[PDB]
């Protein structure tokens, strides 16, 4: 009855236990670094002037 | 015997959550306390794409950042030219109940689906000059909630089943089936490399899938209700989800944990769609309240509001070049903000 | 498959009238705008008239304004060119050309075989070279120049390159001077600066010999150049 | 300031606009009906009288209906029920013989549908199938097994009226929407006639609201 | 002093004495509008006398007497007797009604355009009715000035203001008729109404309404002129000095084309709607009955009295009715019924827009 999904989910949990996962600090720092690095080429952040804005 | 199985399931969950708690040395609110606030983001309705006569349930930009497809339950899937507000095509769907739409990266094909259980594929470029249905992918037992092309030949779809599926468009069979969820899968974001894709389900969980082995890499929890939307951070190593509880959550794959919650006391309604700016510093989120809030993704401060809609903002889209953001709502309009 | 067949040509006394009919099949004829293009004997192509999809807009050449009338009717998938007061220099083999206008489209993609008619008892496009001999294997370049810059403000240029093999209708090679038309081998390529344009063929297989024409689509009347002939 | 091709593209866009307008006008011709109900065959008989969505188009007395059946969707209703916000009406099929209970779950479904936020003003066309089989069961076994609080005789008419009252009183908002009821074992044109009458009343209400008279 | 009543000095009585020959005695023609013709003498004793037999002894005198800008039996008769206080009351009514109608119609047009986006054919009719009412009320300040002072805006402005007045009147008539027809079609013929009630049909019918209103107005537009009658500048149908014939034509044209056919259709439609709602009493649609009754009663209240008094003025002009008392009472009645009809511009938004629950929701939203 429930034996099937029971084995499937316990194996799922076992597999998810075996993950090489990193500290939150460095991952957050990496995400911040990407946000800041690509800032200049993000039109949404800086209001792009109408000279090269395809939307008027 | 089932009690013992529940027992080591519980102890595995305890161990996993203990490790995840161990990894949580800090949060974005700490290390991002020093960055400059993004400031008010004043966006104006540069375009108001009109022509749909019913609710717009899904839209999707094209890789050229100019052509966008939008699907409405009037029975139409309109291919629009964003720059000139022109309608390049208007595909009449066989089934009007459409709640997803895709535009192929090559731009040759579009896809749509909904309560019919069929992911229709429409060939835009044909010798006859009219858009013709090329392949109807059938096999799901539940409504198609999301669908994204991987190539001209492969497509990954999420259904009202507990399952997603990768389909070979040429032959029509399910190349792969993703089974792990326990509730309706409502959204599906394809990683930039397309190797992996995330899927948020009504079991309040977002699962990470590997396309070429049909196996769930990771499961993310923390939402209080069903997840309606999901989108990768442009890295492809992180993604943001929105649920019927008035919060968005930013999950990171490598840390395998929830990072940031985007919530406010004023907002007491669900999130219908979510999107990231090109750089990822802005998180766009459409809401049941007739608005799209722009969140400072690093500080969780609300950076602005796109208030120009008369109904739920069902769908969002940010171009690849990040020049404009398209919001489609149930008022049947499709506004381009910049 | 898409097919355009013209009929109604023949010998007509000058001063007479005749209607050319173009039967279309294999494609959504109503979606496409249609053009008529004469080619007098041993002469380059010359645009005649234009009928938009839905019969909304009409255009004519100044040399046929008033005398000719372009019309269509979608239900029977047919195009018509009524012709009146036929003068001597209307002797030509008329082509029925298909053309769809939307973003990223390929106008003038398909040309009908064409019907011959013998009457008997503005941007100027220039091509300097003609009767250019080429042995197969190497590459060649053909040049076409325009009196007015074909680069529009919106940012897409409007030169079209066509190839006409002997005894066969011309076919679209390049549209908007960069985009390779569907089904054309990759060896063909287009380039140029807004007033002078060139098309280059990398490898010249004998099948591609014939006359190459350049046409402007910036503004009506559309004007072809005197095509450059490539021969073995 | 527009190239020739741009003008042609604008003309094509206008053609698409007029085609969409005509399609929308034709769509407004339709009457959208959402079919719901417990039982694997209760709504099947009604569909006969007239996976995923199956649509049964039919024109009756010059009025073109469009009935959509959601019985094949084994998924959470609240995620896709809002797709039918603008549905002209909801046909709700319940078998009277299910009082063995299945009828209580049918009552729960009717409560969740009638009082749904989206269906604030979409009238419900209630059908009570199997009145002959209900007659057989009610002269076999009493209805008290289903409704212990039932305080009426064993007669068919009293039981039918009681069931109708129990289903109708689930409507908490009587000032905005109406419940049209019908015992649908007639197996004749009376079912299509009844749904046509209910739809005519709904259209008259919608026209009164649109004209500002209601 | 109004679009329908010029200040005319008349003669409705005759003195038979043929040699009142010694006075300042300077003569005047009766106003062109006036039906009885005649001549007026102004005597040095201040009394003015009537010479309705304009020819004969009096023509000999006319070439023995002179014209003048500014016992004998009877005096010339002024068409209007309203004193300063009455004109003040009419003027304040005009001003307050102008501002109320202006704000009401502006609010209707604003909300109907920006909040409704004209998604219904009923919205199309309501928008065009509001525009018609605006066009009509644009003539009110000119009416206040014209009532309290002579006309100084010139012939072109006289024609333009008459155009506003009559286009507004006819367009309002036909738009309320179209709304009545639409309600009849959508209540008594709902099944068939689905096949014909669309935005395109409403737009086409409303351009038809505008074109027919223009067609009705052009004759009145050309007839109107500014004339220095009796030392007062007056904007009225003085074209070719046939003011009587033009008055009769305008009265009967407005009567027929504004009341007879429009209200015929209007009452037929709303009577059938009321019968239908009486048929639906098992559902108790009382509110619709109340609103249709309110609309019908209001329309009749501010249109029927004005039209009947115009018809009576027409009868007077055709000599069916004669005398000062009838004439002065008719001018007074025209001045008050014109006020009450002007109330239509401010009441049409009332009875058609704010009483509807479709509309108050977006009013509260703003
Ligand atoms: C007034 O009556 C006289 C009578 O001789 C006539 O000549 C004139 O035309 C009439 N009208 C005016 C405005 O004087």
């Amino acid at each position: 009855a429930s034996i099937a999904q029971a084995r499937k989910l316990v194996e799922q949990l076992k597999m998810e236990a075996n993950i090489d996962r990193i500290k939150v600090s460095k991952a957050a720092a990496d995400l911040m670094a990407y946000c800041e690095a690509h800032a200049k080429e993000d039109p949404l952040l800086t209001p792009v002037p109408a000279s090269e804005n395809p939307f008027r | 015997e089932l009690d013992q199985l529940r027992q080591e399931a519980e102890q595995l969950k305890n161990q996993i959550r203990d490790a995840r708690k161990a990894c949580a040395d800090a949060t974005l609110s700490q290390i991002t306390n020093n960055i400059d606030p993004v400031g008010r983001i004043q966006m104006r309705t540069r375009r108001t794409l009109r022509g749909h006569l019913a609710k717009i349930y899904a839209m999707h930009w094209g890789t050229d950042s100019r052509l966008l497809v939008s699907a409405s339950q009037d029975g139409k899937l309109i291919i629009w030219d964003s720059y000139t507000t022109n309608k390049v095509h208007a595909i009449p769907l066989r089934s009007s109940w459409v709640m997803t739409c895709a535009y192929a990266p090559s731009g040759n094909y579009v896809a749509c689906g909904g309560l019919d259980n069929i992911c229709s594929i429409y060939n835009l470029k044909t010798r006859e000059g009219n858009v013709r249905v090329s392949r109807e992918l059938a096999g799901h037992t539940g409504y198609l909630s999301c669908c994204r092309f991987l190539d001209d030949n492969q497509i990954v779809t999420s259904s009202g089943d507990t399952t997603c599926a990768l389909w070979d468009i040429e032959t029509g069979q399910q190349t792969t089936t993703f089974t792990g969820h326990t509730g309706d899968v409502m959204s599906l974001s394809l990683a930039p490399d397309t190797r992996l894709f995330v899927s948020g389900a009504c079991d309040a969980s977002a699962k990470l899938w590997d396309v070429r082995e049909g196996m769930c890499r990771q499961t993310f929890t923390g939402h209080e209700s069903d997840i309606n939307a999901i989108c990768f951070f442009p890295n492809g190593n992180a993604f943001a989800t929105g649920s019927d509880d008035a919060t968005c959550r930013l999950f990171d794959l490598r840390a395998d944990q929830e990072l940031m919650t985007y919530s406010h006391d004023n907002i007491i309604c669900g999130i219908t769609s979510v999107s990231f700016s090109k750089s990822g510093r802005l998180l766009l989120a459409g809401y049941d309240d007739f608005n799209c809030n722009v969140w400072d993704a690093l500080k969780a401060d609300r950076a602005g509001v796109l208030a120009g809609h008369d109904n739920r903002v069902s769908c969002l889209g940010v171009t690849d070049d990040g020049m404009a953001v398209a919001t489609g709502s149930w008022d049947s309009f499709l506004k381009i903000w910049n | 498959d898409v097919q355009l067949v013209e009929s109604g040509g023949g010998l007509v006394q000058p001063g007479g009238s005749r209607k050319l009919s173009c039967s279309a099949s294999g494609f959504a004829f109503s979606s496409f705008g249609m053009h008529w293009v004469r080619q007098a004997p041993e002469k380059g192509l010359e645009w005649v008239a234009y009928i938009s999809s839905g019969s909304g807009t009409i255009y004519y050449a100044d040399t046929v304004k008033g005398r000719f009338t372009i019309s269509r009717d979608d239900p029977k998938n047919t195009l018509f060119l009524q012709m009146t007061s036929l003068r001597s220099e209307d002797t030509a083999m008329y082509y029925c050309v298909r053309s769809i206008y939307y973003y990223g489209s390929s106008p003038f993609d398909f040309w009908g075989q064409g019907t011959t008619l013998t009457v008997s008892s503005d941007i100027v496009m220039t091509q300097a070279t003609s009767s250019v001999p080429v042995t197969p294997g190497e590459s060649v370049s053909i040049s076409c120049r325009s009196s007015k810059s074909l680069l529009h403000s919106n940012g897409n240029t409007y030169l079209y390159w066509f190839l006409q093999r002997p005894g066969q209708s011309p076919q679209l090679l390049i549209y908007r001077m960069s985009n390779l038309a569907s089904g054309v081998p990759d060896r063909f390529s287009g380039s140029g600066s807004g007033t002078a344009f060139t098309l280059t063929i990398s490898r010249l297989e004998a099948e591609d010999v014939g006359v190459y024409y350049c046409m402007q689509h910036l503004e009506y009347p559309l004007t072809f150049g005197a095509g450059t002939k490539l021969e073995l | 300031t527009l190239s020739a091709e741009d003008k042609a593209a604008v003309e094509r866009s206008k053609m698409i606009d007029r085609n969409l307008r005509e399609d929308g006008e034709k769509a407004a011709r339709e009457v959208k009906l959402l079919l719901l109900g417990a039982g694997e065959s209760g709504k099947s008989t009604i569909v006969k009288q007239m996976t995923g969505i199956v649509e049964t188009h039919f024109t009756f007395k010059d009025l073109h209906f469009k009935m959509f059946d959601v019985g094949g969707q084994r998924s959470e209703r609240k995620k896709w029920i809002h797709c039918f916000e603008g549905v002209t009406a909801i046909i709700f099929c319940v078998a009277l013989s299910d009082y063995d209970n299945r009828m209580h779950e049918s009552m729960k479904l009717f409560d969740s549908i009638c009082n749904n936020k989206w269906f604030t003003d979409t009238s419900i066309i209630l059908f009570l199938n199997k009145k002959d089989l209900f007659e057989e069961k009610i002269k076999k076994s009493p209805l008290t097994i289903c409704y212990p609080e039932y305080a009426g005789s064993n007669t068919y008419e009293e039981a039918a009226a009681y069931i109708q009252c129990q289903f109708e009183d689930l409507n908490k908002r009587k000032d905005t929407k109406e419940i049209y009821t019908h015992f649908t074992c007639a197996t004749d044109t009376k079912n299509v006639q009844f749904v046509f009458d209910a739809v005519t009343d709904v259209i008259i209400k919608n026209n009164l609201k649109d004209c500002g008279l209601f | 002093k109004s679009m329908q009543v010029p200040f005319s000095r008349c003669c409705f009585s005759f003195c038979e004495q043929e040699i009142p020959l010694r006075a300042i005695l300077c003569y005047r023609n009766t106003s062109s509008i006036c039906s009885n013709e005649g001549l007026i003498f102004k005597l040095k004793r201040g009394k003015e006398a009537c010479a309705l037999d304009t020819v004969g002894w009096v023509q000999r005198h006319r070439k023995m007497l002179r014209h003048c800008p500014s016992d004998i039996c009877s005096s010339p008769c002024d068409a209007e007797l309203i004193q300063t206080n009455g004109k003040l009351l009419l003027a304040v009514f005009y001003c307050l009604l102008f501002v109320f109608s202006l704000l009401g119609n502006s609010l209707v047009i604003l909300v109907l355009v920006v909040c409704k986006k004209l998604r219904s054919i009923t919205d199309v009719y309501l928008l065009n009715l509001a525009l018609s009412d605006l066009l009509f009320v644009f003539s009110f300040p000119f009416q206040t000035y014209y009532l309290l002072d002579q006309w100084v805006f010139g012939t072109v402005m006289c024609k333009v203001v008459s155009g506003f007045y009559y286009i507004g009147f006819y367009s309002s008539m036909f738009f309320i008729t179209l709304m009545s027809v639409d309600r009849y079609l959508a209540v008594v013929h709902a099944v068939y109404a689905l096949k014909v009630r669309t935005i395109r049909m409403g737009t086409t019918l409303c351009l038809a309404v505008w074109l027919t209103a223009i067609m009705a107005t052009i004759p009145l537009l050309v007839f109107y002129q500014v004339a220095s009658e009796d030392g007062v500048l007056q904007c009225y149908s003085f074209y070719n000095q046939q003011t009587l014939k033009w008055k009769i034509f305008t009265n009967f044209k407005m009567n027929i084309l504004g009341l007879l056919i429009p209200f015929t259709i209007f009452m037929f439609c709303y009577i059938k709607i009321l019968h239908q709602l009486k048929r639906c009493q098992n559902h108790n649609k009382t509110k619709a009955i109340r609103l249709v009754l309110i609309v019908v009663i209001a329309s009749l209240l501010f249109w029927v009295p004005f039209n009947v008094v115009l018809f009576l003025t027409s009868l007077h002009s055709m000599h069916i009715l004669d005398g000062c008392s009838i004439s002065q009472q008719l001018t007074y009645a025209t001045h008050v019924t014109e006020i009450i009809s002007f109330t239509h511009c401010c009441v049409n938004p009332v009875i058609y827009a704010f009483v509807g629950e479709k509309f108050k929701k977006h009013l509260s939203e703003i």
